[PDB]
């Protein structure tokens, strides 16, 4: 018996496709505290740091060994909690990463993110590339590159469950082929996808008049104790000097489904004081259920006469303003039986229809959020 | 002497140096124009601004970069005569800041009072024309600037200015430190 | 966000199947000796005593976390001499094991056996079935009935080697 | 990373080729090697060739990249083996510093090691001689501003 | 005065001079920008150093070259007033250093501190436009390049870059010594 070795099916380059069972490669669970606030990290480290510990699957050794992949990467967490209690949890993934970074929902939020409340939804999956310019990654391209991952909290306890939990989660690669997201600077699309994380709403219980106020002018990034915050497609944005085009929010719910409220949404200008008669704009009444969780709204451009400024100079008064704002009002109080807060989170998911006009010679400084 | 005529675009200010008060000797520093470093060969004394404005927030904030990047330098002197003028500047466009390597472009000019100068260049990578700062990946390196003075008693200071072309794009995000103001 | 977990894929009962990179599961090697004389044995151990111990292949949990596996095992021997020595190797498996039995070619070489000698075949390979009775088998199934293998050296050296 | 010729003495070795192609900054494409046997047709080995990243330390398990296995024949004395460009995933550097670190180096490599061990009655050595022929679908990427030093060979 | 702007490739420095000390008279040097020799006519004191960037290991290893040639001169001075300035450089492109040839280029420039001038030429030749370097065949010859130096104790720093352009052509290969790291 002689054969040619030479001959034979050592060769294979191809990728790992398969059902679900074949193709998961890292579970990793991570312990969220018992007493827990908003703001706090609960996991930030590179993903080769936590992919290669004690990580022994049907496609693991197939991953760890193969030069091009071709699918996007499936992430399936799965927490879940009753209806007299609630949070709020981040995943958030980036490209790179340097020394010391900043560990705010702002600045790990522009990417890829997945954002959900554990009361109201059972499990949440999310899908992403690791190369945002190629169409294929590998394992040894996340090790050398520092591809980073981070959940965080970003709206802590209604009411504190009995014990500390463990949030599991477990990496697939999907059936999707990798696509490539590259921002142009010279001729930009027809739709800009930001992910602003634009702040967040807390409505307290029995305030009679209360009305929350977001500016517009989104450039320059966030403000912080002598410092900004950053991102890249708020860095893209902050090039133009005007832009113009509908806004889509998505608003999340991060209270407890026992505290329920009904809030209108609508545009308006400067600084107003609650007046009864505002909802003559054309405004949206949003009023979530127990199994609703986010909400998507989007406001046309016929709100918007001409394009606005994208940064104004913080030290200006509320009358030296010309951007629009986005106004939330609560158009009955805040109900419920526990002693929590009504929590929204808005988020500017994507500007249709985008229009960029000059260029911007900067603006220093930046307002803060909430 | 002609007319003082520059490119068209608009040029925004990222780095901004000052030499110390009583010098000795030469003195060198070296930007990094990618990654928004400055290192001064030297003691104390030089005073480094970094500034906030959007071309160099981008050119941090990102991690897949790709386009051609516009540089203006602009020296400023003291208030000397044209007679006593004796301060020489030496500048080079490098790669990287190891021995081994070679400078990419090579500048010297002798100019009393203030003097101005322009130059491009382009950031092409390995991924699709992409280049990450710095990486390891497919041994990817920045893009650095060095000032060598002959007489830093007479040119004091140091201006650069950069300015994206329309055919720039990045893709990705990077984490950092919240930016000190100034 | 909430998917439906109960109707996911992770019920996949099927075998491992694909190229010859996508299934091998396990590689050992053994040490042949410089003087070696004709009927002593190389090795001789189970199949699950040689198959888990720092084997981590591209097949190697798929292997060990399947139930029915229904794909005959191919073994591939690569060991070349030249022409101015010889001998003769035999890799033979069995189905079941007792206590201190006989390492005898004539005992061991009857189910399944392959006899080469390297100084005329570069490489040698061959197939068999692990379960006689039946059309498939599992890692747990050699692991629970005692399947044996050994590697014995019916013919030594003409010329020894360096 | 075969750009910038070869080591020598406080010395570099050039040629044509390898200048033409230290112009360029990355370059991609697949590669078409040759093995040449220059030992004794008496000694024999089988020879796993790979492409890999780094300093690797001879695991076993290191036979799951795609491999080709080279087993010579009497007769048999040269063989050409072909990495597609399957195999890589992005462009890489043409030159990188002889100064760096192993853990400093981003560029693949090329492995080859045994599969068994080296049988012969002769007291020599097992050689082979690997030469880059052509590069097929060739792209270049950028300019080269230079590296000064090459690394040895063998 | 204008802004400096230069050409908008990238230079590999080939050639490195610098004057001796303590000079006497004029001085004078001559460069090959096809074989890599300098030659000073002179005494020691010279320091003349050969880099190895890729446009010089491309125009020494190859025999037969055919395209555009850029060459870029950077001249610097040292640390004098603008009032004593009294140094004149003059540059000779020629083909041959015979007596009985003649001078392809002129140029006489006398700026003070430093100065950077720039040019091209074409390698063109007898075989399908290639051309040998210092062959017998058709009576080819290389590309020189002299410089005359009137006050050899104001400027010092003599760089010569070299960038080919986008229809250079090389074919065959030439055997050489090693070349000396520095």
């Amino acid at each position: 018996m002689d054969v040619d070795l030479f001959k034979l099916s050592l060769d294979d380059t191809s990728s790992v496709k398969g059902s679900l069972l074949d193709t998961r490669f890292a579970q990793v669970r991570v312990v969220i505290p018992k007493a827990m606030a908003g703001g706090n990290e609960l996991l930030n480290s590179n993903l080769y740091d936590i992919l290669v510990v004690d990580n022994n699957f049907r496609a693991a050794a197939a991953l760890a060994h193969t030069h091009i992949i071709e699918g996007q990467i499936k992430c399936v967490c799965t927490i879940n909690l009753p209806e007299n209690t609630g949070c709020c949890l981040a995943l958030c993934v980036n490209s790179s990463n340097r020394g010391q970074f900043s560990t705010d929902i702002y600045t790990i939020g522009s990417q890829d993110r997945m954002l959900w409340n554990p009361a109201c939804s059972k499990n949440s999956t999310f899908t992403f590339n690791p190369n945002p310019c190629g169409t294929g990654w590998s394992l040894e391209f996340l090790r050398r590159t520092k591809f980073h991952i981070s959940v965080v909290c970003v709206s802590g306890w209604s009411a504190q469950p009995q014990t500390d939990l463990v949030m599991t989660m477990d990496f697939f690669v999907a059936n999707v082929p990798c696509v490539p997201r590259i921002y142009n600077l010279g001729s930009p699309g027809q739709t800009l996808w930001l992910n602003r994380w634009m702040g967040k709403l807390s409505f307290g219980q029995g305030v009679s008049n209360d009305i929350k106020s977001m500016p517009l002018a989104i450039g320059g990034g966030a403000g912080a104790k002598d410092s900004i915050l950053m991102n890249m497609t708020n860095a893209y944005l902050s090039l133009w000097r005007y832009f113009h085009g509908d806004l889509v929010f998505e608003v999340n719910k991060m209270s407890s489904p026992y505290i329920k409220s009904t809030v209108t949404f609508f545009i308006g200008f400067g600084g107003v004081s609650f007046q009864p008669e505002l909802e003559d704009f054309p405004n949206k009444l949003v009023q979530f259920s127990e199994v609703q969780e986010k909400i998507e709204l989007k406001f046309t451009r016929a709100e918007f006469l001409t394009a606005w400024s994208t940064q104004v100079d913080p030290a200006a008064q509320l009358a030296n303003d010309g951007c629009p704002y986005l106004y939330a009002m609560v158009h009955d109080s805040t109900a419920s039986t526990i002693v929590g807060d009504f929590n929204l989170g808005v988020t500017l998911t994507r500007i249709e229809n985008f229009a960029g006009i000059g260029c911007n010679p900067g603006i220093q400084g930046a307002r803060l959020l909430g | 002497n002609a007319v003082v005529r520059s490119s068209p675009g608009i040029y925004s200010n990222c780095f901004s140096l000052r030499a110390p008060l009583k010098p000795d000797g030469p003195k060198s520093f070296t930007c990094d124009l990618m990654g928004g470093g400055v290192v001064t060969d030297g003691d104390t004394g030089w005073q480094v601004t970094v500034r906030n404005t959007p071309v160099s927030n981008l050119l941090r904030t990102a991690a897949w970069k790709r386009g051609t990047v516009h540089v203006q330098v602009v020296l400023a002197g003291a208030s000397v005569k044209r007679s006593d003028w004796d301060s020489t500047v030496q500048i080079f466009l490098r790669q990287s800041m190891a021995t081994s390597s070679y400078d990419a472009k090579i500048w010297d000019i002798c100019q009393p009072g203030a003097a101005m100068l322009e130059f491009s260049f382009d950031v092409v990578g390995p991924n699709s024309g992409f280049e990450m700062w710095d990486s390891n990946w497919a041994s990817q390196t920045s893009w650095f600037l060095e000032f060598l003075i002959s007489n830093p008693a007479q040119n004091t200071l140091f201006e650069v200015n950069l300015r994206l072309d329309e055919n720039f794009s990045v893709a990705g995000t990077t984490l950092m430190p919240p930016f000190v103001l100034d």
